[PDB]
């Protein structure tokens, strides 16, 4: 996260960190949907142009955690991973379309202070909220700069599609959304290197529920002027979603 | 998950974050 600022403990029940077991290797952000299932950006498993193709057992999920390096004892909960599923039109060589992950924990989650989950929104909700204009929240453990102690935050605005179409020569898709400040609005803030799998999130005036939106899934460079992040449009990708999810019993 | 988004150390708290006003008076 760049010019962001130090989470509250709690503030994001729902962050989730993906973890390489071997190197150990804090590799990506994830959010946690249900004590059983961590949604992540599907770049942080599978990621060919870089040879990337994670498997279940190279990786953890750490969640509750606030500090970035440090174990929080009775805080933090591990859990590795029984399944990981990529959105099957997944577009890696293009443009991480659909860059989107769930992955299936093997020991679910009690919830607790530091660990509940977030929502996903209905139609409505998306609707509602995921308009140009309209401030979301990311965090992440991410880099600081292009060129973190603690979990990092920012809000920043949700874009509206022709600018975030002009700010890139990467095609843009209806299953991402941009955000960021624009130049002329004198603040900054973005995603960056690392934040990936992260959620993009919104607070609902109407339930006072947090619901995810996004997934940071990519940028060019971070915080710079007349750009902004990238995200996977959470809603959009809900089918898929709620397939993957609702296919087993409790 | 039908307790979602609801955080045990703010909304369960009636206790506000920092910066959530931000997001709602972003929707305005």
């Amino acid at each position: 996260i760049v010019e962001g600022s130090d989470a509250e403990i709690g503030m994001s029940p729902w962050q989730v960190m993906l973890f390489r077991k071997s190197p150990q290797e804090l590799l990506c952000g994830a959010s946690l949907i249900s004590d059983r299932w961590v949604l992540t950006a599907a770049h942080c498993l599978l990621y060919p142009p870089w040879d990337k193709n994670f498997t279940e057992n190279d990786l953890l999920v750490r969640i509750g955690k606030h500090s970035r390096t440090r174990y929080e004892r009775n805080i933090e909960k591990i859990s590795m991973l029984e399944k990981i599923y990529i959105h099957p039109r997944y577009n890696w060589r293009e443009n991480l379309d659909r860059d989107i992950a769930l992955m299936k924990l093997k020991k679910p989650v009690a919830f607790s202070d530091y660990i509940h989950p977030v929502c996903l929104p209905d139609r409505e909700t998306a609707a509602s909220l995921l308009q140009a204009g309209y401030k979301g929240r990311v965090t992440g453990w991410g880099n600081l700069k292009e060129t973190p102690s603690v979990l990092q935050v920012v809000n920043l605005p949700i874009v509206e599609r022709p600018v975030c179409k002009d700010s890139t020569r990467i095609r843009i898709t209806d299953n991402m959304f941009c955000a960021g400040y624009k130049p002329d609005e004198g603040k900054r803030g973005d995603a960056c290197e690392g934040d990936s799998g992260g959620p993009f999130v919104m607070k609902s005036p109407f339930n006072n529920r947090w619901y995810q939106m996004g997934i940071v899934s990519w940028g060019e460079g971070c915080d710079r002027d007349g750009k902004y992040g990238f995200y996977t449009h959470v809603f959009r990708l809900k089918k898929w979603i709620q397939k993957v999810i609702d296919q087993f019993g409790e | 998950e039908a307790d979602c988004g609801l955080r045990p150390l703010f909304e369960k708290k009636s206790l506000e974050d920092k910066t959530e006003r931000e997001l709602l008076e972003s929707y305005i």
